[PDB]
């Protein structure tokens, strides 16, 4: 869709110019997380990525897992 | 022979037992710090193996504790 609206530029139509904007739509709630790219039909396996969450802390002395007093 | 308190006679050697030559590595030692980074767990087990016979965490333990501390 974006290819044929990028070869469009002389003349875009009304509805070219609607689906790219759909498109672009869609991609940025992407990008936001709003929404999921989905998993490829053959085989349901999302892509891999990057921790989006991470903390650090030092090691949890005196925690209940202990057992030991 | 000298007669023990027992009543077991034996043989009486002015020398002591650690200077021997064979036992004269075991003299020399290095004193551990087991109280960097104290747990619970690390201290249960060091009591639980001091409990069997090892004598050893727990001693190095107690030296450090008996400086470490002012109040103790």
């Amino acid at each position: 869709v974006v290819a044929w609206f990028y070869l469009n530029e002389s003349q875009p139509t009304e509805q070219i110019t609607a689906t790219y904007r759909d498109t672009v739509r869609w991609l940025e709630q992407v990008r936001d997380g709003k929404t999921d790219p989905g998993v490829e039909s053959r085989t349901a396996a999302s892509p891999e990525g990057e921790d989006l969450v991470q903390v650090q802390s030092d090691p949890p002395v005196f925690s209940r897992k202990q057992k030991g007093f | 022979r000298i007669l023990d308190i027992s009543g077991q006679p034996f043989d009486f050697d002015d020398e002591m037992q650690s200077r021997s030559d064979e036992l004269a590595m075991v003299m020399k030692r290095t004193q551990e710090h087991p109280s960097s980074g104290v747990t619970p767990n690390r201290a249960a087990q060091m009591l639980r193996d001091a409990e069997r016979g090892d004598l050893t965490a727990q001693a190095d333990l107690a030296f450090d504790m008996e400086e470490k501390d002012t109040h103790l």
